[PDB]
């Protein structure tokens, strides 16, 4: 649970080709009182993260196993 | 019983000893007809 | 589903196209491995399909139409007949039953047919079995009019 | 001979069954709405060796820094 | 049951008695053959009181 | 909706899709039927609603669900 | 209409046997309501509104309709 | 309402079930479209086969969150998805790292088999 801050897709090979842009995974950055860490998310956070409409700079909760996030 | 392999061994009857092959005709039901046809490869594969 | 069980590989014959159908709906709502010939199977189709139900042992019911069926399809591959509907012609049910009883047959040959109780079917299988009875008696020579 | 060997082709043709309806299907597969953008969602299971466990963890710490598996299942999203 | 039925069984024409069998080996066979099922639905009165 | 056409069987290969055949004879039928009604049946369907598929129905059947004199 | 009987006898007496074989005698054509009076003391509705349902319950109509299918 | 809570009515149905593990899932949904176009793969011990889905079948999927190391049974009448367990583990990204442990074993048999439901 964080403000957000870093929000970058990582490019990868396509396993099927097609010239295709493809992500592995999406990138958060979280800021806290004393703490800040960097995740690697599921991609399928993108779903979630259209969904919330999260921007830089919003507090955000996100679940460690539902993937879920508010 | 085999009436069908008795109809060919009758023809290669008439073709061993009368050397007949001429064109004989053979008038049967539509289902059965491919069947004949496998049955004249099977037992006397020489017929045309 | 008792001969499925036992694993058996049945015939179905009847008379009516119409029921063909029928037979083709109930067997879908079952999932039976089953073929159809017919007076309307295309002749290549009948050849296939017969090849297929004789090789294929897997097709538990093969549905033909009675008096199509009797005109000499080699089905000893099959070891069950069941005659869905009767044309009382004695010559014809024979012929059907028949074309699974030929040469090349190991399993035991088992027929049934269906009789509606009590219905006008009931009381010509009641006569018909009492005339063949006195005759079968009295006459064994296997000729009819 | 020749009708002998008629005969052993005869055998395979038995494979022979009737399958135009896969037209139908083509026909059908080209409705796909034309040249507009594609959203995939991918999952797959991915082999893993450890030269290339070894790797990714290199690629995390330099990640880091710029701040034996038998199967695993890997996620993808495209845009085409 | 229905009188012209018997009628047509007094007949004796050996077409018509044929004919009547094939309708009873229908109506045994299934019912579709004869007459679907009808879908049963309320009955509708035309205007309220 | 009695279900799906059954020239679409082959449409896909997965889906929840019940397929039934293509009605049989001209698409308008007409038949005379005889059904048994009582009076209170009558007096209950000229009392309130009974049926419909729209959610005016379910609304006016919901309404007023008890018994009345 | 309106005729009515009173079937009186001792207990195990024949008296529902009577009815039912009345009810069975005339057909299922004809509408036959068997009750316990304990039936008519309902909570919804006064007691007179289920007797007179009751009443016209008894009555049957068999009437002939056209349906029109597409 | 008491009396006939004290009878019973059983009726028997056969259902026809498809059961696998899942080898991978594709999705193709348009942008500001509603045409969605998938096919599945899904295996047994002894066979694997693929399949093309329909928008109801992609949407229950899409609903059920259906992953490549799950296993999972396959309604072709209700269609249904249930996620009977897990075959192996995400990859490890850096979220939900071990939550996957309990696996479970492939299944065995024919990929669509009937089964009997009262
Ligand atoms: N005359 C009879 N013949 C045959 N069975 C009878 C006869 N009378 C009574 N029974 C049987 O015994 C039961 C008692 O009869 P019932 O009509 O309940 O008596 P009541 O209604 O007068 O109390 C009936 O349900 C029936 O099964
Ligand atoms: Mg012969
Ligand atoms: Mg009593």
């Amino acid at each position: 649970e964080g403000e957000v801050t870093e929000l970058t897709p990582e490019d990868a090979e396509n396993p099927l080709g097609g010239y295709g842009k493809t992500i592995s995974h999406v990138i958060v950055g979280l800021k806290s009182a004393k703490g800040t860490k960097t995740l690697r998310l599921d991609p399928t956070i993108y779903e979630s993260i259209q969904r919330e409409k999260v921007s830089i700079g919003d507090v955000i909760y996100i679940e460690a196993n539902t993937g879920a996030v508010k | 019983l085999g009436k069908t392999i008795q109809t060919i061994s009758l023809l290669a009857y008439l073709a061993c000893e009368k050397e007949n092959w001429g064109p004989h005709l053979i008038v049967v039901p539509t289902s059965v007809l491919l069947n004949w046809e496998m049955e004249f490869k099977r037992f006397a594969p020489g017929f045309k | 589903q008792q001969l499925k069980d036992n694993g058996h590989r049945a015939l179905i014959f009847t008379q009516m196209t119409k029921v063909l159908d029928v037979l083709e709906q109930f067997l879908n709502y079952h999932g039976y491995l089953y073929m159809r010939l017919d007076g309307a199977t295309k002749i290549e189709d009948r050849q296939i399909l017969t090849e297929r139900f004789n090789t294929d042992s897997r097709i538990t019911v093969f549905i033909l139409s009675s008096r199509s069926g009797g005109l000499g399809i080699n089905l000893t591959g099959a070891d069950t007949v069941i005659f869905y509907d009767s044309d009382w012609n004695p010559a014809m049910d024979k012929q059907c039953q028949d074309r699974c009883h030929r040469i090349g047959q190991t399993r035991d040959v088992h027929i049934y047919r269906f009789v509606s109780e009590h219905t006008i079917e009931s009381n010509i299988l009641k006569k018909a079995n009492q005339k063949r009875q006195l005759d079968n008696v009295v006459i064994q020579e296997g000729d009819f009019t | 001979k020749l009708n002998i060997l008629s005969l052993d082709k005869f055998k395979e043709q038995e494979v022979w069954k009737k399958e135009n309806r896969l037209a139908l299907q083509k026909r059908q597969k080209q409705k796909f709405q034309p040249n507009e953008t594609i959203l995939q969602f991918l999952s797959t299971a991915w082999l893993m060796t450890p030269a290339m466990e070894l790797e990714d963890r290199k690629y995390w710490q330099e990640q880091l820094n710029k701040r034996p598996e038998q199967l695993t299942s890997r996620n993808f999203v495209t845009l085409y | 049951s229905r009188a012209q039925t018997k009628a047509t069984l007094a007949s004796g024409n050996f077409m018509s008695i044929v004919n009547c069998l094939m309708q009873l080996r229908k109506v045994c066979n299934h019912p579709n053959l004869f007459e679907v099922r009808p879908i049963l639905t309320s009955f509708v009165l035309e205007h309220c009181v | 909706r009695v279900g799906r056409s059954d020239a679409y069987a082959t449409e896909f290969d997965l889906e929840t899709e019940e397929y039934v055949p293509l009605p049989k004879g001209e698409v308008h039928k007409k038949k005379e039927i005889v059904q048994d009604v009582t009076l209170h049946d009558l007096d209950v369907a000229n009392a309130r609603p009974q049926g419909g598929q729209d959610v005016i129905s379910m609304m006016g059947q919901l309404l007023k669900p008890k018994k009345t004199e | 209409s309106g005729r009515a009987i009173l079937l009186a006898g001792g207990p195990s007496t024949g008296k529902t046997a009577l009815a039912l074989a009345i009810s069975q005698e005339l057909g299922p054509k004809v509408p036959f309501c068997p009750l316990v009076g304990s039936e008519l003391y309902s909570v919804e509705v006064k007691k007179t509104e289920t007797l007179m349902e009751n009443f016209r319950r008894a009555i049957g109509l068999r009437i002939k309709e056209t349906k029109e299918v597409y | 309402q008491a009396f006939r809570k004290s009878i019973g009515i059983k009726i028997k149905e056969e259902t026809e079930l498809i059961e696998g593990e899942v080898v991978e899932i594709q999705i193709d949904r348009s942008i500001t479209g509603g045409h969605k176009q998938g096919k599945l793969t899904i295996k047994t011990t002894d066979m694997e086969t693929i399949y093309e889905l329909g928008n109801k079948m992609i949407d229950g999927l899409t609903k059920e969150k259906v992953l490549a190391g799950d296993v999972i049974s396959i309604d072709k009448a209700s269609g249904k998805i249930t996620k009977l367990g897990r075959s192996f583990a995400r990859s490890r990204d850096y979220d939900a790292m071990g939550a996957d442990t309990r696996f479970v074993q492939c299944p065995e048999g024919e990929l669509q088999k009937r089964k009997t439901v009262v």
